[PDB]
């Protein structure tokens, strides 16, 4: 796996959407650049998962499960309604949700990067590399 | 309106959250 290394170093929750920075380091000449980053929303991860599941050539392969939709409704309701004690627990709550959802999204990508077949998939490469919003693409 | 930004601390640092807007 050392030729393709993916991590999510930061993320942003705004209104009802969560954007993740997806950072790639690779030694593969099947990517344009050895290190790059893109912004991806949760929906884009769901699209990538579905696309793989629907690729008939991959039937039988172990496709890692999609990350679940992050849930910031509770924290966001506290934030709006809302002292230093109460504000500290709010940040802790946000932080706990972020650590979990960043982990699930990152693990999905890391599992794809390790798979000898799925790591080569064109849609996976687009997901990592394409330096525009994928939502409009699809 | 409101937005909250997360930074992973990774190996050495610890994680941070910042209220934006």
């Amino acid at each position: 796996d050392p030729s393709l290394q993916i991590d999510i170093p930061d993320a942003l929750s705004e209104r009802d959407k969560v954007k993740f920075t997806v950072h790639t380091k690779t030694t593969l000449s099947t990517f344009q650049s050895p290190e790059f980053s893109v912004t991806r929303q949760h929906e884009d991860f769901v699209w990538l998962h579905d696309t793989l599941t629907e690729t008939t050539d991959y039937a039988g392969l172990i496709i890692p499960p999609a990350p679940t939709k992050p849930d910031f409704d509770g924290p966001r309701e506290k934030m709006q309604k809302l002292f230093a004690k109460m504000k500290q627990e709010l940040e802790a709550e946000y932080l706990a949700v972020f650590k979990k959802t960043v982990s699930t999204h990152e693990v999905f990508l890391q599992r794809l990067s390790s798979h000898p077949v799925l790591s080569k998939d064109r849609n996976f490469h687009v997901f990592l590399e394409y330096d525009q919003d994928l939502s409009v693409r699809r | 309106g409101p937005a909250v930004q997360f930074f992973k601390g990774k190996n050495g640092s610890a994680d941070q959250v910042i209220l934006v807007t």
